[PDB]
Formats: structure tokens, C-alpha cells, sequence
């Protein structure tokens, strides 16, 4: 019993651990410029779609002198 | 300099070259004497045509020489009917380097792309047998002539796409780790054809707004196939994108016609009452029904507030009714999850096996999965089925708000914690996996201890788990 | 603090708000489960809010803990993003005018 | 005295004779300069230069890789002027290969 | 030889023409300045 | 901890020794890289009795080590001789079926 709660001590280690690594993974890894365009490319993604409703989805050279 | 310097006075002293002043250009271009070359040959008391300067800017190219390349055009030299095709076949299939072509081998299959697949086309049939300016910057930027890429570049028509596609064409082949330093010189640079085509962009946009934006979505007459905005989001152009000038432009797309100077509240009030958008109350810009509901703004408000109407519905089905017979108020819940499909086989279109790799489409698609299956546990009449019909769609009721959870979830989260989002979100997917990893460890260390240790069967393949 | 807070019980606002939202979809896949499957009423439009506050495998208990792991995921997800919903965002000057709004404001 | 700038100036040289293939005329001996030259020759024929070195006794340069040994400074000048008069058809510095004395 | 100065000068000009609503009388023949002056205008027309 | 001052000049002597092996290294890197990766691997005629890259470990000499020279080293080393271009699950795709 004396090795089962070590068991109980070293399991609630490394499932604790990674919960926080978890918590943190966002941190590591300028960092204005990488959230635009993450927000571009979703917006870009949804603007991707067909742009009519949802229930009628069934139904469906001198400007360079400037 | 002290040479070369040394031997043009002996070459010059000689009172024969005043008619050969062709050897003294070629003895400077063997050297690099820029500043020789502008004030004692470049310098208009001479008498030379700017004619017979075509055999000399052809090696000023492939010797490497990048400031007499803009001293040849600053003199006076047509480009663009000096780039004869017989020319440019000379420079990639004698003067293209093969290391750089064994590169671009590498760089076609591993991580191929429409842009690459054009380039490596360009590259064979110039090895092999019109927009020629075109062509002789893509034999510059491939090589890395840092300086040279940038001479060429100046005289392209268009430069807010060519200064883009140049930093595709790098970026897609500074992943090839065959020659890392190679490879570190085209990133580097083609962060300096970002930011050269940041500068030349905002200049475009401080300048009137819509005139900018034209540009943007040009169709170039296929030089990439792409236009300018679309030539940046494939090649992840951060600074390009992230600029206030383009956030700008997809804020007044995703906003549509209306005018974002309403309000937020202001629109959402007329999707419920349809007389309110024939009043002043919405200031877009006859008929401004089809400007209302075809901006993006008002499509992605329909979509949660009949989402939201879905389940209410799917709810009302799922407590008073769903007796014995698949009644009106289910094949109305049976057609709606069909159009809910009938879009997701369009999202099995643009999607090249790589949009399922988001671990988000793949729940809405296996939530539709999961509902034709409790269709077909439906219509068997059996009590142990119907039974089984009906928890298959109880538990398919969690998905449907799983989704919309995640509507909630992403969309008001939609910005600066967008990157703290997502990342973190497959990180709990590690977790919770570590977790059932260790659950499963767990079983084993419960069913190995307790009774019923010699009575199995395939019983013990799925009690241990639950 | 004042800016870590109040943009920090929005968001923690927002999150008790989707965990409000998943016990009305397990109220129903509770109450689409056991008894009273048809003995309904306007019963069932209060029942089915406050019975999970309170508290045939053929192949369906492996996506109910699959589903287990994907609800368990988007609430927690939510509730970490609340946790550091303040960090994004001349940290000085905006929170002493947050300082000044709240004080002249009483 | 090879100052950090006199180093300099005999090291790019050889550079630049690298990429056009020169003869370097010097005094062939173990000293000075011309030792240090020796040296840079040596090191820059494994990526065309050829040193050749024209002479107590003083000791011999063992880097040059053709050595000819007042009575000795005579034939540098009759050799120089040959190549100075030496037509060649590739005719890039009018022919006449281009000739420099650093001093 | 339109140097990179030579043309910030001939072409802040014909935009300082273009508010004051000039003639630039000029050798008309196409080379030197006097063709990349020409561009100038043929660009300068539409503002 | 003797005297720290001379335990303190040792230190920023130290560092721009760490400084002085980088810009010879990447200097030595930005020319032919297999020439470079035979140089942190010579066994140096038992001057310390190591390489120049064991030397680095053990001293903890954290600028020397991450830059991208000896990175890319260890990435070349890791993946072994398989190219680091083939793709990630290639090489998994190969370990279940041999004829592959
Ligand atoms: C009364 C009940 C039954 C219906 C509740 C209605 C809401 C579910 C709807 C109507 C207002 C909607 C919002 C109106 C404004 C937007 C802003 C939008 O944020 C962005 O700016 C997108 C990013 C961008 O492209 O700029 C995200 C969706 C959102 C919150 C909409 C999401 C869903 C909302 C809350
Ligand atoms: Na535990
Ligand atoms: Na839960």
C-alpha cells in the first residue's frame, strides 16, 4: 500500500503537469502581425463560403496607369 | 578598386580606344567599377548608340554584375525588346545553376503548389524548345541574386503582385533543407519583398482606398494565376496581411454593402422585422434586400439564429413527439440535417484532404454520420431498435450544440485570442488523451485485481475501458 | 488590476453562459433517455433545465465517452481562454484611466 | 611589418587573382612579406594562382611553386615585357594581358 | 543617363504643372529625357 | 566564490569567447556545411581530449549551441541519413510495410 499511493503520487504528477503544460502552450512562440492574420484567414475561410442562407443552400488596362 | 582603377589609365592612355570604347565597358564589367564606368564612358561627349549595348548587358547579367544591370537601363536600354526568347533560353539552360535546379526538383514535390507547378513548367520548356519581364525576375529570385532581383523588379508591370509572388516563390523554397544557408537567404529575402510590398501597398492605400482595393483583386492575365491578395495568404505574407490597410478592406467585405457606421445592434434589429431595412435605419452606401442579406454579415447571423432555432426544434421533436410514426414535425428535422449535408458534400469540395485536419469539421461531419444512422435505427418498427433510435439521437443532440458551443466559442474569441485559441485547444487533445491513455491503464489495474479474473470473453475488449 | 478585471467576469460571464447552454443539451439527452418519454406537459419546459443541477451498449458507449472528451474540451478551452482573456491588449496609462473612470464615476 | 591592413591588401589580392587565374612575380625567400604571400598561395590552390619567386644567406620560400633563382633583376623586366607585348586572340584588355606592380 | 535624381527632378516638375495647368515645350523626338518626359504626361493626364 | 570579482571577469571574459566561436563558426558555416560538421567532430591531437562540440556541453555555452548552424547539425544528425525533406509521415509509412 505504501508504493500504490506512490503510484497515486507519481500518476497525479504527470497528469498534472501536462494539464498546466496545457494552461501554458499558448505562451512560447511580432506577435501583433500573427494574430491578424489568424484572424484574416478564418474570416477568409468563412467568407470561403457561399454567402446566401441557410435554408437555401438547396437552391444554390488604363486603372494600372494609376 | 585599386586595380582596376590602375588598368583602365593604361587601356585609356592608348589613343586607339576613342572608337573602342567597347573594351573599355568590358574591361570595367570584368571588374565592378560603378562609379568609373558612370562618369568617364557613361557621360554623353562620347558617341556611342545604346544599340551594341546588348552583348554587354548580357553578361553584366550572368557575371554577377547587379549595378551595371541598372546602369545599362538608366542609359537607355528597352528591356523588353532586349528579353528575346532565344535570350532567356540562354540564361536557364546555360546559366542556371544546377544545385539551385536540383532545389526546385525538391521543392516541386515535397511541397507542391499551383504557383511552384507553373514555375517548374517555366523552367522545363525554357530547357526544352508572353510576358517576358516576367520571366527573367523569376530566373533572378530563384539564384538568390539578393542585388540583381532587385533591378529587374523595377521594371515589371505590375509590382504590387510581383513583389508578392517573388516572396511565394522564396518562402516555398526556403523550406527545402538541402542547403539551410541557401534557404536562410531566400527567407530573409523574402521578408524584404513583404516589406517591399507593404510600403508600396500602403502608399497604394493612403492614395484613394477604392482605386487600392481594385488591385488587390486583379486578374493579372495569369502570371501566377492568382491575384494579389490570394498570392499572400497561401504564401503566409504576416506583414502583408496584418497591415491596416488590408484589415480594413475585409472588415468593409465582411460588413458587405451595409456601411459599418450603423451600429452592431442596428442590423440585428431588422433581421427579426423586414420593414425596418426600408426605413433609413440601415445606411449601406431600390431593392436594398439583395444588398442585406448577400453581405457576409447578415449570412453568418442567419446561420446561428436559425441554428439556434434548429435545435429548439430538434428539441420540441425529441420530448413530445418521436412516439411510433416519423411525424411532420421530424421530416422537417430529417430534410434540415440533408441541408445541413448537402453543404458539407461542397465542403468535401476545396478541401484536398487537409481541411478534415482541423479536428473541428471532422465533429460536424461525423455529427451527420452519427444522424443517418439513428434514421435507419428509426424505420424498423422493433422496440429494442426504436429504443436504440431514439438514444443515438439524444446522444447526436450533444454534438449539434457542440457545434454551436464552438460557434460561441470561436466567435467572440475571434482576434488577438485567436492564437491563444487553437493552440491551446489541441493541447487540452493532448491531455485529455493522456488522460484515456491512462484510464485505460487504470481498467487493466481494476480488472486484473478484482473478480471475474479467468471468466472472458470479448467481454473484457470493451468492459475495461467504460 | 481594474483591467484585469471586469474584462476577466466578462469572460467568465461568457463561459458560465456556454456551461448553461451544454446543461440544456444534457437536460435533453437526459430527459430523451429515461422515463416520462411521452407523459409531457408544459412540465417539460422547467423540468429539463434544473434536473442535471441536481445531479443496449452495443457499440454507443465509445463515442459517449468520445463525447465525454469533445464537451470536456470546448468548456475547458473556454474557461482558460476567461483565465488569460486580460493579457491581450502603454499597460500605464490605460488602467490609470481606468482608475480615474471608476472613482469619478462615484 | 604585415600590419593588420598590410594583410589585408596581399590577402584579397589573392582572392582576386583566384578568380582570374594571375602569376604573382616576388622575391622568393623565407621572409617578410613575401613568406606571408606564400603562405595564401598555399592555402588558395584547394578551391588558380601561381606564385613565382625571383631571387647571410637568405632562406628559400619553400610555398612557391616554381622558384627562379643585382644579376637576378633583369630577367623580371625582360619578362614582364614579353608578356606585356603578348597578343592573345580572347581580347579582352585589347589582348596584351593586363599587367600590375604593387610596390 | 536619367539618373535616379535626373527624374525626381523632371517629374516633380510636371506634377507641379499639373496644378498650375502648364505647356512644356520640348524637343519631340523619342529618346532621352524627352521620351521619359512624354510618359510623364501620358501618366499625368488622368488626374 | 573565492573572489567574485575574478570569478565575475572570468565569466564576461568567458562570454565573448562563447562570442568569438560563434561568428568563426557561422563564418565557417556560411561556406560549404560539410566542411564545417567535419571540424565539430575533430579529435583535436587530445588538446582537451574532445571536439569543439563536447566542449560546448559541457561548459554550457548556451550561444554557441543555439545558433543555427549546429541546430541544423543536430536536425541532419537526428533524422540521420534520411533527408529531412522526404515529409514526416513518410518515413512512418515505411517502418509497417518493408517494401516501401
Ligand atoms: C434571442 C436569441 C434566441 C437569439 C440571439 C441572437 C444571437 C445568437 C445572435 C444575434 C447577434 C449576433 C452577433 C452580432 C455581431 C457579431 C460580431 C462578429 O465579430 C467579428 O467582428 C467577426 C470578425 C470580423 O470579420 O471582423 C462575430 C459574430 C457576432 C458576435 C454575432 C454572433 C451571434 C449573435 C450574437
Ligand atoms: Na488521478
Ligand atoms: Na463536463
Amino acid at each position: 500500500t505504501i508504493p500504490l499511493v506512490c503510484i497515486y503520487m507519481l500518476s497525479t504528477n504527470i497528469l498534472l503537469v501536462n494539464l498546466l503544460v496545457a494552461m501554458f502552450g499558448y505562451t512560447v512562440g511580432n506577435n501583433d502581425q500573427v494574430w491578424k492574420f489568424q484572424r484574416f484567414f478564418l474570416v477568409q475561410e468563412y467568407c470561403s463560403r457561399l454567402t446566401i442562407p441557410f435554408p437555401f443552400v438547396i437552391f444554390a488596362n488604363e486603372i494600372l496607369a494609376w | 578598386n585599386a586595380i582596376s582603377f590602375a588598368l583602365y589609365k593604361a587601356f585609356s592612355t592608348n589613343e586607339h580606344d576613342r572608337d573602342n570604347w567597347n573594351g573599355q565597358l568590358k574591361l570595367l564589367l570584368e571588374w565592378n567599377q560603378l562609379d568609373l564606368a558612370s562618369d568617364e564612358i557613361f557621360t554623353n561627349d562620347r558617341n556611342w548608340e545604346s544599340a551594341d549595348l546588348q552583348d554587354v548587358m548580357f553578361t553584366a547579367l550572368v557575371k554577377d554584375r547587379p549595378k551595371f544591370v541598372r546602369l545599362f537601363l538608366e542609359n537607355g536600354l528597352n528591356l523588353r525588346k532586349f528579353l528575346t526568347t532565344e535570350v532567356l533560353r540562354e540564361l536557364y539552360t546555360n546559366n542556371f545553376s544546377s544545385l539551385v535546379f536540383k532545389n526546385l526538383q525538391i521543392a516541386k514535390n515535397s511541397y507542391n503548389d499551383a504557383l511552384l507547378t507553373f514555375v517548374w513548367k517555366m523552367v522545363e520548356d525554357f530547357r526544352r524548345g508572353r510576358h517576358p519581364l516576367q520571366a527573367l525576375f523569376i530566373w533572378s529570385v530563384l539564384q538568390n541574386k539578393k542585388e540583381l532581383s532587385k533591378v529587374i523588379w523595377e521594371q515589371t508591370r505590375g509590382c504590387t503582385l510581383a513583389a508578392l509572388g517573388a516572396s511565394k516563390l522564396l518562402k516555398s523554397m526556403a523550406k527545402v533543407k538541402n542547403d539551410i544557408n541557401a534557404a536562410g537567404e531566400s527567407e530573409e529575402l523574402a521578408n524584404e519583398y513583404e516589406t517591399r510590398a507593404v510600403e508600396l501597398f500602403t502608399e497604394c492605400y493612403s492614395n484613394d482606398e477604392d482605386l487600392a482595393e481594385q488591385l488587390l483583386t486583379y486578374s493579372c492575365e495569369a502570371w501566377g494565376g492568382s491575384n494579389c491578395l490570394e498570392l499572400a495568404v497561401e504564401a503566409r505574407d504576416q506583414q502583408f496581411i496584418a497591415q491596416p490597410g488590408v484589415q480594413n478592406f475585409l472588415s468593409k467585405q465582411w460588413y458587405g454593402e451595409i456601411s459599418r457606421d450603423t451600429k452592431n445592434w442596428k442590423i440585428i434589429m431588422c433581421l427579426f422585422f423586414f420593414p425596418l431595412i426600408g426605413c433609413g435605419f440601415i445606411s449601406f452606401r431600390f431593392l436594398y434586400y439583395v444588398s442585406f442579406f448577400t453581405s457576409p454579415f447578415v449570412v453568418f447571423s442567419w446561420n446561428v439564429i436559425f441554428y439556434i432555432a434548429f435545435l429548439l426544434l430538434f428539441a420540441y421533436v425529441l420530448l413530445m413527439d418521436f412516439q411510433k410514426e416519423p411525424t411532420a414535425l421530424e421530416i422537417i428535422l430529417y430534410v434540415l440535417v440533408f441541408v445541413l449535408l448537402c453543404d458539407e458534400v461542397r465542403q468535401w469540395y476545396m478541401n484536398g484532404s487537409k481541411y478534415f485536419s482541423d479536428l473541428w469539421n471532422v465533429m460536424d461531419t461525423l455529427a451527420i454520420f452519427y444522424f443517418i444512422a439513428g434514421i435507419v435505427f428509426r424505420l424498423h418498427s422493433d422496440e429494442s431498435s426504436w429504443y436504440s433510435g431514439r438514444v443515438i439521437f439524444c446522444l447526436d443532440y450533444i454534438v449539434f450544440t457542440l457545434r454551436l458551443i464552438h460557434i460561441f466559442t470561436v466567435s467572440r474569441n475571434l482576434g488577438p485570442k485567436i492564437i491563444m485559441l487553437q493552440r491551446m485547444m489541441i493541447d487540452v487533445f493532448f491531455f485529455l488523451f493522456l488522460f484515456a491513455v491512462w484510464m485505460v491503464a487504470f481498467g487493466v489495474a481494476r480488472q486484473g485485481i478484482l473478480r471475474k479474473n479467468e471468466h472472458r470473453w470479448e467481454w473484457i475488449f470493451r468492459s475495461v475501458i467504460y | 488590476k481594474i483591467i484585469m478585471l471586469q474584462r476577466m467576469m466578462i469572460d467568465v460571464f461568457f463561459f458560465l453562459f456556454l456551461f448553461a447552454v451544454w446543461m440544456v443539451a444534457f437536460g435533453v439527452a437526459r430527459q430523451g433517455i429515461l422515463r416520462k418519454n411521452e407523459h409531457r406537459w408544459e412540465w417539460i419546459f422547467r423540468s429539463v433545465i434544473y434536473e442535471p443541477y441536481l445531479a443496449f451498449p452495443e457499440w454507443i458507449t465509445i463515442p459517449l465517452v468520445c463525447i465525454y472528451m469533445l464537451s470536456t474540451n470546448i468548456l475547458l478551452v473556454n474557461l482558460l481562454v476567461a483565465m488569460f482573456g486580460y493579457t491581450v491588449g502603454n499597460n500605464d496609462q490605460v488602467w490609470k484611466f481606468q482608475r480615474f473612470f471608476l472613482v469619478q464615476e462615484y | 611589418a604585415l600590419k593588420p591592413r598590410m594583410r589585408k591588401i596581399f590577402s584579397r589580392l589573392i582572392y582576386i587573382a583566384q578568380s582570374k587565374g594571375a602569376w604573382i612575380f616576388t622575391g622568393g625567400t623565407h621572409y617578410g612579406l613575401m613568406k606571408y604571400i606564400g603562405e595564401v598561395v598555399r592555402d588558395n590552390t584547394i578551391s588558380n594562382v601561381v606564385a613565382i619567386g625571383i631571387a647571410p644567406l637568405y632562406c628559400l620560400d619553400n610555398n612557391h611553386t616554381h622558384l627562379l633563382l643585382t644579376t637576378e633583376a633583369k630577367v623580371r623586366t625582360q619578362l614582364e615585357k614579353y608578356i606585356s607585348e603578348r597578343v592573345i586572340p580572347e581580347s579582352n584588355y585589347g589582348g596584351k594581358i593586363p599587367i600590375v606592380c604593387f610596390a
